[PDB]
């Protein structure tokens, strides 16, 4: 938590967590030479909702 | 966080050894309008980062 | 009982210094009349316990 | 004017006066109180707390 410092104790803290048994989304991307146009759309293109 | 003028097909470049194509996400060498700008350090040989 | 003193109720703020550095006395008085009904509900409900 | 960082502060009063023994109010860091300060020895602040 932000600058809050706590000690020897359990919290329960409501905020923004990732949810438990979730999967990742690999958008690394290794270019040599060219320079696509299929990697610029919604597949790669995403959301920021929360 | 800038307003930046944002090309169609961004891309970089690695600092180590220079590729065929150069580092353009933007071309806009009027400074334009900002709302943040910082720097932070960590750490050059760990593996993970979160 | 302790613990209803960090209750918001419908207030913005469960603090009444909060309230009264950051409204205009006409607009904070709508706020601490439901922190004051929020404390009294309390009490008696407290009150009836024992 | 009136969009951007160059700021001018002129903040209420962030003095060097932490008077400890009596009842103060504070503004610590956005958190707003009143209390009674006493200075200790303590061990586990880090740098972002
Ligand atoms: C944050 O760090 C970067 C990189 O160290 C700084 O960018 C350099 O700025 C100087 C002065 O304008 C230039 O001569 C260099 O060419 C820049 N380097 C690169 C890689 O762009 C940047 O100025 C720093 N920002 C702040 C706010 O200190
Ligand atoms: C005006 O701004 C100056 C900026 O220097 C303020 O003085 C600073 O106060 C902080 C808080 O302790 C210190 O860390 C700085 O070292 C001070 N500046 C200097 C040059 O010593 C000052 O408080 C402001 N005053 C008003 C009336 O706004
Ligand atoms: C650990 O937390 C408990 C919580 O009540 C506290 O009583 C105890 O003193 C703590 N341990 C240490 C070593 O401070
Ligand atoms: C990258 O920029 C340099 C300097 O402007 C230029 O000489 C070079 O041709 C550019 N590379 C490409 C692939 O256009
Ligand atoms: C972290 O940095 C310190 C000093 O900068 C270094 O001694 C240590 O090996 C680094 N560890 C990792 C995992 O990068």
């Amino acid at each position: 938590v932000l600058n809050r410092v706590y000690l020897n104790t359990t919290l329960l803290f409501t905020g923004y967590f990732p949810k438990s048994g979730a999967n990742f989304r690999d958008l690394a991307l290794k270019g040599s030479k060219y320079l696509s146009t299929l990697w610029y759309k919604p597949p790669f293109l995403s959301d920021f909702n929360n | 966080a800038c307003q930046y003028t944002m090309c169609e097909y961004p891309h970089t470049v690695c600092k180590s050894k220079g590729s065929i194509r150069n580092e353009s996400w933007h071309i806009d060498s009027s400074e334009p309008l900002c709302l943040f700008k910082k720097n932070f350090t960590y750490n050059v040989s760990a593996d993970w980062l979160y | 009982l302790l613990q209803q003193l960090f209750n918001k109720f419908g207030a913005i703020s469960s603090s009444l210094q909060e309230i009264l550095s950051r409204l205009d006395p006409p607009e904070a008085q709508v706020q601490i009349d439901r922190l004051i009904n929020g404390r009294l509900t309390a009490l008696n409900a407290y009150v009836s316990q024992q | 004017i009136n969009s951007g960082t160059t700021c001018s502060n002129d903040l209420l009063y962030s003095n060097t006066e932490v008077s400890t023994g009596v009842c103060v109010n504070y503004d610590l860091y956005g958190i707003t109180g009143q209390g009674i300060f006493k200075e200790v020895s303590a061990a586990y602040y880090n740098n972002w707390q």
